[PDB]
């Protein structure tokens, strides 16, 4: 009903996803999805709210109760959202992915009457369709988009990209039974489209995130307060997260290019806080700005008003898991070249990485650290390394050397949290890297670690400079 | 010509007579107003020298000391064992920074010798022992920021955060 | 016992005559284990001084320099200019850290005076332009390390590793 | 430097006269480390000529032969009809790669004049019927690899592979 | 700064000397890139006066004048006629949006005081009779957008919407 506040934003190497899991498809390109922005804003709002409610009342609330609490600004199945998102990309016109021609029919001959895997590799500036059955053929095509030979080697070097590329790189054809050139040609044509679309990575996407507020939602009970907290959290999302895939590894990292507030009584305390980022001379300046905006909420912002409402629900520390920001962990550096940093994040967060190998030794703690802070990791009950060592280091009781002790991680009595830390595949990373920029070429690197409810009195003192040394090595 | 001086917060009694100047000009970097302490400085890589309280250097970035900035130069009986430093007000790692700065500051750190004949086993130290707490609330914080019990009758706040905002690493030798 | 000296790796050739002994010890900290340089040290807060290349201590926690360290004795008519210190070998931010240590060692470090005369604006710089990698591989590595053509023959490894790894901050004046 | 020779493997055994180097030096690529074969070279765009076994250069990429490549000299009476040239060890197409080489490789290859008389239509040839292979592991995989019968007794690990890891194309003439 | 001129698109020819800037800058709101026009602008409650065409204000919500947006000042004949205004780039009802907004613009619209002398009834108008379309494609779409004939041969593609898109209202008394 009324334009609340505009934002000019910038995202670097965004890895947005569509139905085909790529930013481009035979029908359109979408480098930024307003749905992802809405969902990530809600996620960051919940994280920020738990940070608030924990830095005062030491409590933590379930995501259900929080979402029910904020459903006046964010809407639910019982109320339409009060804020409406509109992303506008400049030069975000109607492009798509066209694959004009691919010269198959020679890769098909070495396929027929066989059961061969067909890997692809795109290095050497040409597409070479390797065959598991020990055969290699180069393919000639001419496509709509032009892979800029910087993205190629970027994907080549970034061991994280080259990994998630495994899923768009091959098929296992079976041509023993009846197998005609037409369907084989279509199989490999779609394989080639899938591979080629992975390379729509355009650094420095600029877009305008407009936000409209429905004035009909007048001060129902605490609307202005909820809304001001939502805007605080949107700013914190722009300053601590990115959009798309692998945001916890540097990609999609957002940056503020300009901010314009249109309803002063609401966004006047956020437009200034955003000007507070349109220019950043040095790193510690940025770290100071971050801690300022973070503490500004924990005590300086409105109050503990609705935290005293009977709509919330305390978590069960053994069956629920929430995250919340910890201001003590906000390492900052300065980049001077982004691609190299994005490449070295791997060495930072890999169990055999030569930037954490040299920060943690005896390796078990090393595994442990990742398994507690680096998201899900495929653990095996087959070769001893699981036996005891990680099982003893994550244990909340039973020793006092591991600077991290999971709340409900029991030796041989693993009930839930063992089956979540070691079995749940979709577990985010607490250790996250963001790449920020001012309107000059001052590129920094926020490192930070989200605080999780499943920790039993984390040693903040230890990781505070383990994380510092990690930021040191990747830069 | 507008200098400043850095003062630490130990668990020892080495704080009282370190500088002469309490004003110098008209402003100080560390501040106190209704909310807590501002511009609390942190110098990384340095530990304290509690016996003759000074800053002992090491090769650790994890080594750090949190302290206070006043306006002045030390006692005008120094410059043989201290570390001066002219910085453009950016390279300083403040804490709870509020106001705008001069973009030119001269800082003075109480510096010491490495005494390279023993193993530097640095130890983390918190701020406790309300004896020394209540001591430094006035012996260095009312010797400088006297305002307490005139306008800063809310001295509990200064208490609240000096118990937590400060900590360091020392040598205990 | 165990004593070594740190050298940094700048863009300039201010490293040539600063020591008496090149080898010193049968065991160096930075062994070339066929994979490139190993166990390299990073120094935080310090910036190089290309004109008389040494290390000035900035209290900036984001400033840093990274170089190697090996045994020897740096022109014993010194220590009015070097920060020589012994440490239990673990406070070092040793990157590429391959093997175990002796849990104590003394070390020399080059050091320029405080020099509180100007605005210490710093500037980051890397090691590219292999022509400026040949001079070092001949004058810092072919000097200190005889590993050249005795164990590894594809020097290209350590060449790219020194033209990618060592990057630091210079005070540019 | 580096000098090596490649030996194809057909369904027949006409290669009783082969490379002489048994011990020779300290480099052999098609090693077998308790897991089967590693670093089998695939010469693409060729076909075998088992009757005087020689890789017949065609222009169709689907054609390929797979065989052993090791350090050695063919006969001291070769380099006449063989194909020989040097490559920097990053261009040859190996499989089951376990390590790299010294980035240099000069290999003799069994080559032929393509005999542009009878139009060379190929056919996939497998390696089955261990009745043949059972002697190949004594006529080739022992004539050079006396490693057998003393070091490793997981022989099927190096039998069932050759039953499927070894195949090629032949001009049928 | 940035100022825009509202060249409405009627089937009249009285719009020859209507700009004091041809292009001047590098930013036109209305564009043409191989698909048609963009950012055509509509102003409701206004009827042109094609007999010396000027935007006359009626209070009717069902009038509308559609035109293109170009940059510049009016003629050197201004300050009495145009209804200049500064809008925050979101008050613009732009048909066929393609780009973004400068977040604030100066617009000049050729405005005529209503001349409250007659019942100012009006009538809709559609742009037909390609003769006038042809002459306006030279008058404005070669004089403003000389990009025609440089790449754009699909003028009939544009002529199509010119015959369709820029309907308007005029008093026609």
């Amino acid at each position: 009903e009324e334009l609340l506040m505009s934002l000019k934003l910038k995202a670097l190497y965004p890895l947005t996803g569509g139905y085909n899991r790529h930013s481009i498809n035979p029908f359109y390109e979408e480098l930024v999805r307003p749905t992802e922005i809405k969902g990530l804003w809600r996620w960051w709002n919940r994280v920020l709210f738990n940070t608030l409610a924990y830095s005062t009342k030491g409590k933590l609330y379930t995501y259900e109760s929080i979402d029910r609490l904020f459903e006046d600004v964010f809407g639910s199945e019982n109320k339409k959202s009060a804020v409406r998102l509109e992303v506008i990309t400049d030069e975000g016109n109607d492009n798509r992915f066209e694959l004009s021609y691919v010269e198959l029919d020679k890769v098909i001959d070495c396929l027929r009457n066989y059961k061969r895997k067909v890997s692809l590799d795109f290095i050497d500036n040409t597409l070479i369709a390797e065959i598991e059955g020990s055969t290699k053929i180069p393919i000639s095509f001419k496509s709509n988009l032009d892979i800029d030979k910087i993205i190629k080697d970027l994907v080549h070097n970034n061991k994280l990209l080259s990994f998630e590329l495994l899923g768009f790189k091959s098929v296992e054809i079976d041509a023993t039974k009846i197998s005609d050139k037409k369907i084989l040609k279509e199989i490999l044509r779609d394989l080639i489209t899938n591979y080629l679309e992975y390379f729509n990575i355009k650094q420095e996407v600029t877009f305008t995130l407009n936000i409209y507020l429905d004035k009909s939602r007048e001060h129902k009970q605490n609307f202005e307060d909820k809304l001001k907290f939502a805007l605080y959290s949107l700013l914190v999302f722009i300053l601590l997260g990115g959009i798309g895939r692998k945001t916890s590894r540097g990609f999609g990292s957002l940056s503020i290019i300009d901010v314009k507030c249109y309803d002063n009584s609401i966004c006047k305390k956020i437009e200034d806080l955003a000007k507070n980022f349109l220019k950043i001379s040095s790193g510690n300046e940025l770290k100071s700005k971050i801690e300022s905006i973070l503490d500004c909420i924990k005590n300086s912002c409105i109050d503990t008003l609705y935290i005293e409402n009977n709509i919330l629900s305390e978590i069960d520390p053994k069956k629920n898991v929430v995250y919340f920001i910890n201001s003590d962990l906000f390492e900052v550096k300065r980049i001077n070249d982004k691609e190299k940093v994005l490449a070295n994040i791997y060495k930072a967060v890999s169990s055999e990485g030569c930037c954490i190998k040299s920060i943690i030794t005896d390796k078990y703690v090393r595994k442990s650290f990742l398994i507690a802070f680096g998201g899900y990791r495929k653990v095996e009950k087959d070769k001893g390394l699981d036996i005891g060592f990680i099982k003893n280091y994550l244990c909340e009781t039973c020793e006092t050397v591991s600077s991290f002790n999971i709340v409900d991680f029991l030796l041989s009595e693993g009930s839930f949290m063992s089956d979540y830390i070691l079995q749940y595949e979709h577990r985010n990373s607490l250790l996250r890297f963001k790449l920020i920029s001012d309107n000059s070429n001052n590129s920094y690197l926020i490192g930070y670690i989200l605080h999780s409810s499943y920790f039993k009195k984390i040693d903040i003192k230890y990781v505070r400079c383990i994380l510092e040394k990690l930021t040191y090595c990747v830069i | 010509s507008t200098q400043r001086e850095y003062v630490f917060i130990p668990i020892t009694n080495s704080i009282t007579i370190d500088v002469k100047i309490t004003i110098g000009g008209s402003d100080h970097i560390t501040n106190i107003d209704e909310r807590g302490i501002h511009n609390v400085l942190v110098i990384t890589g340095y530990a304290v020298d509690e016996k003759n309280g000074r800053l002992v250097p090491t090769l650790d970035p994890c080594d750090y000391v949190k302290g206070i900035l006043v306006a002045g130069t030390p006692q005008q009986a120094q410059s043989n064992d201290f570390l001066t430093l002219k910085l453009p007000a950016n390279k300083l790692y403040l804490i709870r920074k509020k106001g705008n700065i001069s973009d030119d500051l001269k800082i003075y750190i109480p510096y010491s010798s490495p005494d390279a004949r023993n193993s530097m086993k640095t130890k983390p130290v918190s701020i406790s022992d309300d004896t020394i707490v209540n001591n430094i609330i006035k012996e260095v914080f009312d010797k400088i920021y006297n305002i307490t019990q005139k306008e800063k009758v809310k001295i509990e706040k200064v208490k609240e955060d000096i118990k937590e905002l400060f900590s360091y690493y020392a040598l205990e030798q």
